[PDB]
């Protein structure tokens, strides 16, 4: 419907090889985890096996819409 | 000559199709009707903890 009409107008004019605020300020990086298993940590190769679900949050004055639906929930396509 | 046909009408599908939205996305919620069929129970590995 106007979901893609949203998203069209998000990548229009968009370069993915410039980080938000390029020659402005740093970006703040929010990180999250969430351990699932730690696996066998086997001594020979002082190694060990970690499954974790690795979530990184962000602000993006890029990708700012203003309708009535308030978040985009989005699988890897985009 | 249905290939031409059907071409037609795989392209009238696909025209205005966007894949990052699901069926439904404003007033339904997906319906996935899953199944399996387990073709050959691999070995259960022991040490592993896996199968």
């Amino acid at each position: 419907g106007d979901v893609t009409v949203i998203l069209n107008n998000l990548l229009e004019g968009y370069d993915n090889k410039l980080r938000p605020d390029i020659g402005v300020k740093p970006t703040l990086i929010h990180t999250d985890m969430y351990v699932n298993s730690i696996g066998p940590v086997n001594a020979i190769n002082m190694e060990y096996t970690i499954d974790i679900f690795f979530a990184q949050t962000w602000y993006d004055r890029r990708l700012k819409f203003n309708s009535t639906i308030k978040v985009l929930r989005l699988n890897s396509n985009m | 000559d249905n290939t031409t046909v059907f071409t037609r009408i795989l392209d009238r599908l696909l025209d205005g199709y966007d894949n990052r939205l699901r069926p439904g996305l404003g007033e339904r919620v997906t319906e996935v009707k899953t199944d399996i069929f387990v073709t050959s129970f691999g070995p259960v590995s022991d040490h592993d903890m896996e199968y």
